[PDB]
């Protein structure tokens, strides 16, 4: 027999006959997976980049704005690790790029920028393939093949110093036009390729290739360097289509889309799946949902940054409820994590206000005490957490641990029944008077000072423990002190023995 | 010696936990990590205490404990003593479930005994109790798991393999029953009503046949969605079945000794995850 459930603060406890209860206080294995979310300085650094606006349908926080950017994480992060790789391309992908310089007009700058972006890209692309290419570079036995190496690295110009000191010299001219878009010479390099490919006895193997590079369709082709797809990464040959490929005529989205409509990429590889959803523009969530159901290689905080800084800077669209799906998923796990903070600060990011509200107040309640440390707990309730539920929520935990000022701001009765010095009770009074059970309050007025209604209060409240007769037997004192006599005696007619030595 | 505590349970802020086993003792501990030091035991059951169960803070600190005399019994702590305030034995035989409602609903207690009856004791004005009863299965009531929701319904888990839905009534005064589910060969050992305020919603029903069927109800209109779970008997008859408030996860307690936890997926199906 085994018995296990989930505790409110989402763990588990189990049949464990090793301990001393007899239980297993299990802190549940977290899938958040991802060290800096533990460390709270990034979390106060990350509300200071939003702001938060109350709802049009309740009182309880979301957020209004947020100017968080991939770029932003990137310092909490190894730059060696391959998920700094997948934030940082993400940032050169997605993140806005700023122009500082002035334009005469704004096309002119929407085109910088797109240039801008696109040799970042490239200059990218290039830092990771670099090794692979250069240990390629190291072992070719041929000079026109390492040409066409220096090309995979975008070096047009080793490239083309290479074929000036291999003999190579039409070859090096033709080199120094790579990057240029220039359509003579991409139609001119087709037309040599088709007048080779239709009789051409034969053309060197490399020269044909650089020629097709030259083309500016090098997988899109006949002549094609698609079988180049066994020989090197994927990235590389994307490289080759972003680099070459048709710059100018295509933006940096249709051009990529270009090149993976020609190769498939392994469906568990992160960075293409980040080229996969920049390139799917048009219909980013399709793809996003498509990639849901394949892969993991997304984890539930990155799919919930992204959804959110392409939410929030325009760049994108999400569904409400794909965006909220997201932000539910990493507060979970985040709350799984105990941080409970940051799993509240998430969960502000809900766009359903009934969920928010219902989250939100649940987590407050249950974990207020945690909540209200330092000031970076503080900022946190200073988040736009409703007076009232943290109040609330902070009455709730007075009445379990044995309050006041909250209930102020049946349970009153129970309060006073606990309370039963004066100040106290005036104040409590004015609170009631404010506010405005009437026996107590009658009680009370006569307490602070006609008598015959105080009595017959008093009368109804002891018909509705120790506190009671405590208060019985004030009132008999009182009474005592009020005789020292006729009517008294009217309003008359351990407590029997008192009754008894009344009469 | 504790070589069998049947049940236990955590208070809503997790401080003071409560264990239950078969000498009848009901221990009542001040847990702080590895450090849970045993502060009470409470004597007052005629056999194995099955189940116990703490109550909402606002009603204070009280625990509606089950026992194998028949009878529940209500604890309160006062002022650092523990008392059995009161008591409800309306029923013939072994109490096996005892779970509180929602605290907006008052004080509720929900109670599911082998007499094949299953109460909601109120606690009135006088803090006496209220009973109103209701029969819920013919070869006897396993378990009985209540549910949250903004109209009351809880869920009972049958000796007939029964997964039965009730639901409150202004015009009856007694819970009707509004919907019953047929899918296990053998008692029904636990049901969980999952507390997702999400777009649907979950029942994970495990049995003594081995399997765990998840009710999954698309909204308040079309009817449930049987969903065996896996679609392998596990090594051993599985007892317990427990839903996770932030995230719908589902623990699952297989007489295997091992706890097994399974998390929905975008297909809608279930998957390991641990």
């Amino acid at each position: 027999y085994t018995f296990a459930k989930f505790s409110t603060g989402s763990m588990l406890l189990t049949k464990d006959i090793v301990g001393k209860s007899g239980v297993s206080i299990k802190r549940l294995p977290t899938e958040l997976q991802r060290k800096f979310l533990f460390d709270d300085v990034y979390l106060d650094k990350e509300i200071e980049k939003v702001t938060i606006e109350a709802r049009k349908s309740n009182p309880y926080p979301q957020i209004s704005e947020s100017s968080l950017l991939f770029k932003d994480a990137l310092d909490y992060m190894e730059k060696t690790s391959s998920d700094y790789n997948l934030w940082k391309l993400s940032s050169i992908l997605f993140d806005p790029v700023s122009y500082p310089y002035k334009t005469d007009n704004d096309q002119v700058k929407m085109a910088l920028l797109k240039k801008e972006r696109h040799c970042r890209l490239t200059s990218w692309i290039v830092s990771q393939i670099g090794p692979e290419i250069e240990e390629k570079i190291r072992n070719s036995s041929n000079e026109i093949e390492q040409i066409f190496l220096y090309l995979l690295l975008n070096d047009v110009v080793r490239a083309s110093k290479l074929a000036i000191e291999s003999k190579n010299g039409h070859l090096s001219v033709l080199i120094s036009y790579l990057g240029s878009n220039d359509p003579r010479i991409r139609d001119l390099a087709e037309l040599q390729l088709q007048k080779w490919s239709t009789g051409g006895c034969s053309i060197d193997k490399n020269i044909s290739k650089i020629y097709k590079l030259l083309s500016g369709s090098p997988f899109e082709g006949l002549f094609s360097l698609k079988e180049l797809e066994s020989e090197f990464s994927w990235l590389c040959l994307l490289n080759l289509t972003l680099c070459y490929g048709q710059i100018d005529e295509y933006s940096l989205e249709s051009l990529v889309q270009s090149h993976l409509d020609k190769f498939s990429l392994p469906y568990d590889d992160p960075i293409g799946v980040i080229f996969q959803l920049y390139a799917a523009n048009e219909n980013t969530e399709k793809l996003y949902k498509e990639v849901r159901q394949r892969t993991n290689a997304l984890d539930v905080q990155f799919c919930w940054y992204l959804i959110q800084t392409l939410r929030f800077n325009g760049t994108r669209v999400f569904s409400k409820e794909t965006s909220d799906e997201a932000t539910f998923a990493f507060a979970a796990q985040l709350e799984f994590a105990q941080l409970h903070g940051h799993s509240l600060f998430v969960s502000c990011f809900l766009n359903d206000d009934k969920a928010a509200e219902d989250t939100i107040k649940r987590l407050v309640m249950r974990e207020i005490t945690l909540l209200r440390a330092s000031t970076n707990d503080h900022i946190l309730n200073r988040l736009k957490i409703p007076s009232q539920l943290i109040f609330n929520a902070q009455a709730l935990k007075d009445r379990y641990e044995g309050s006041e000022v909250q209930n102020l701001l049946d349970l009153a009765e129970m309060a006073i029944v606990t309370s039963l010095v004066q100040n106290n009770e005036l104040k409590t009074l004015r609170e009631i008077l404010n506010e405005f059970v009437s026996i107590n309050v009658f009680e009370v007025y006569l307490k602070l000072v006609q008598e015959t209604i105080d009595s017959l209060i008093s009368g109804m409240k002891i018909f509705y423990v120790a506190a009671c007769c405590n208060v019985m037997s004030q009132e008999i004192v009182s009474k005592i002190l009020e005789k020292n006599k006729a009517k008294l005696l009217e309003l008359p007619l351990q407590d029997l023995m008192k009754c008894t030595y009344k009469i | 010696h504790n070589e069998l505590i049947h049940d236990a349970v955590l208070d809503y802020y997790g401080k003071r936990l409560a264990t239950c086993s078969s000498d009848k003792t009901i221990k009542i501990f001040e847990v702080e990590g590895e450090t849970h030091k045993l502060i009470d035991t409470l004597t007052g059951h005629e056999g194995p205490v099955w189940r116990v169960d703490w109550a909402h803070p606002k009603f204070g600190t009280i625990l509606a404990s089950c026992s194998y005399d028949g009878k529940v019994l209500i604890w309160k702590e006062e002022n650092g003593r523990w008392s059995q305030i009161a008591v409800h034995a309306v029923h013939s035989a072994s109490v096996n479930s005892v779970q509180w409602a929602p605290h907006e609903y008052g004080p509720l207690l929900l109670v599911a005994s082998s007499d094949g009856k299953v109460s909601v004791v109120e606690f009135k004005e006088n803090g006496t109790t209220s009973p109103i009863i209701i029969d819920a299965h013919a070869i006897g009531v396993n378990s009985a798991s209540w549910a949250p929701a903004t109209s009351r319904k809880f869920v009972t888990g049958g000796a007939d393999n029964l997964v039965k839905i009730w639901k409150y009534n202004s015009d009856a005064q007694t819970y009707v029953l509004e919907s019953t589910l047929e899918g296990h060969s053998d008692w029904v050992r636990d049901v969980a009503w999952s507390p997702t305020v999400l777009l649907r919603s979950y029942l994970a029903s495990v049995s003594q046949d081995r399997t765990c069927i998840i009710w999954t109800q698309d909204n308040e209109q079309g009817p449930w969605k049987k969903t065996l779970l896996k679609e392998e008997k596990f090594p051993d008859v599985l007892w317990r079945a427990s839903w996770s408030l932030s995230g719908n996860v589902l623990a699952l307690s297989g007489g295997d000794n091992k706890v097994t936890l399974w998390k929905e997926n975008l297909e809608g199906k279930w998957e390991p995850a641990g």
